[PDB]
C-alpha cells in the first residue's frame, strides 16, 4: 500500500498568533524633557529580535 | 464519520489488525513476556499474549476499531493510497527466525525491509500527527 | 513567505524550455538576423533563472 501523501503545506504565522487585543506598548520619556537644541544620544538594547 | 473507506482497505484491515496484534505480542515477547491468565503487570501474566483466535473478543474489537480509526484519520489528512502490486502482498517470504525470537505463531512477522523501506520527512511528520491524534482520542476517553 | 512559490513542475518545464531553446539556437545562428545577441541574453537570463 504505497500511500501518496499530500505535499507538505507550509504555513506562515504572519503575526496572527498574539495575546489579547492590545498590539504594542509605547515607552517614552516625560514631556518636560523635550530637547529644543543641542546634539543628544541614547541607547536601546534589544533583548529579543 | 464523513470519511468513507475504499474496498481494498476494508479487505486489508482485518488481517492488518490481527498481524499488528501479533506484532505487539512479539514486541512484548522481546521485552520479556510470558503468558498468563491474570492481567497483572508486576507478576508478568496477561491473557493478551495469545493469537487473535484466542485473543479476547473485546480487546479484538478495540484493536479493529483503532485500526479503522487510524486508517480513517490517514485518509482524513489527505494522504491517498493505492495498490502498488499483488506480489508484495502475496509474499511473506522471510529467512527463518530462531524459536527464542519467535512465538508459536507460524508466519514470521517482519517482511524483508532491510534498506528499501523508507519514510520521507512528510511520512514521518504524518506519523507524528497520527501519534498526537491517537493521544488526543485517548485523552478524550479519560475525560469522559 | 506568503506566496511566489514556483511549482516544481513549473521549474521542470522551465528547464525543459531552456534546454530546447539552447538546442534551437545551436548550429543555426547564421539564419538569425543579428538578434543572436538578444537570444544569447535570453539564454543567459534563463541560466540565472
Ligand atoms: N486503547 C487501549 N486499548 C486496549 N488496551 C489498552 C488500551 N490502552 C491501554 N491498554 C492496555 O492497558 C495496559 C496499559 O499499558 P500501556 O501499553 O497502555 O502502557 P503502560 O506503559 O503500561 O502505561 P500507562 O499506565 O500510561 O497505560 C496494557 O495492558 C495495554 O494493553
Amino acid at each position: 500500500y504505497n500511500l501518496e501523501a499530500p505535499d507538505q503545506d507550509h504555513a506562515a504565522r504572519a503575526e496572527v498568533c498574539s495575546g489579547t487585543g492590545e498590539r504594542f506598548r509605547i515607552f517614552r520619556a516625560e514631556k518636560t524633557y523635550a530637547v529644543k537644541a543641542g546634539r543628544w544620544y541614547f541607547e536601546f538594547e534589544t533583548v529579543t529580535a | 464519520s464523513q470519511i468513507v473507506l475504499p474496498p481494498h482497505l476494508e479487505r486489508i484491515r482485518e488481517k492488518l489488525a490481527e498481524n499488528i496484534h501479533e506484532l505487539w505480542v512479539m514486541n512484548k515477547i522481546e521485552l520479556g513476556w510470558q503468558y498468563g491468565p491474570v492481567r497483572d503487570d508486576n507478576k508478568r501474566q496477561h491473557p493478551c499474549l495469545v493469537e487473535f483466535s484466542k485473543l479476547p473478543e473485546q480487546e479484538r474489537n478495540y484493536n479493529l476499531q483503532m485500526s479503522l480509526e487510524t486508517l480513517k484519520t490517514l485518509l482524513a489528512l489527505g494522504c491517498h493510497v493505492g495498490i502498488s502490486d499483488e506480489h508484495a502482498e502475496d509474499k511473506v517470504k522471510k529467512m527463518k527466525l530462531p524459536k527464542n525470537y519467535q512465538l508459536t505463531s507460524g508466519y514470521k512477522p517482519a517482511p524483508m525491509d532491510l534498506s528499501f523501506i523508507k519514510l520521507t520527512p512528510s511520512q514521518e511528520a504524518m506519523v507524528d500527527k497520527l501519534a498526537e491524534n491517537a493521544h488526543n482520542v485517548w485523552a478524550r476517553d479519560r475525560i469522559r | 513567505c506568503s506566496g511566489g512559490h514556483a511549482s516544481n513542475k513549473e521549474k521542470e518545464m522551465v528547464t525543459s524550455l531552456f534546454c530546447k531553446l539552447g538546442v534551437l539556437v545551436r548550429h543555426r545562428i547564421s539564419l538569425f538576423g543579428n538578434d543572436a545577441t538578444s537570444i544569447v541574453n535570453c539564454l543567459h537570463i534563463l541560466g540565472q533563472t
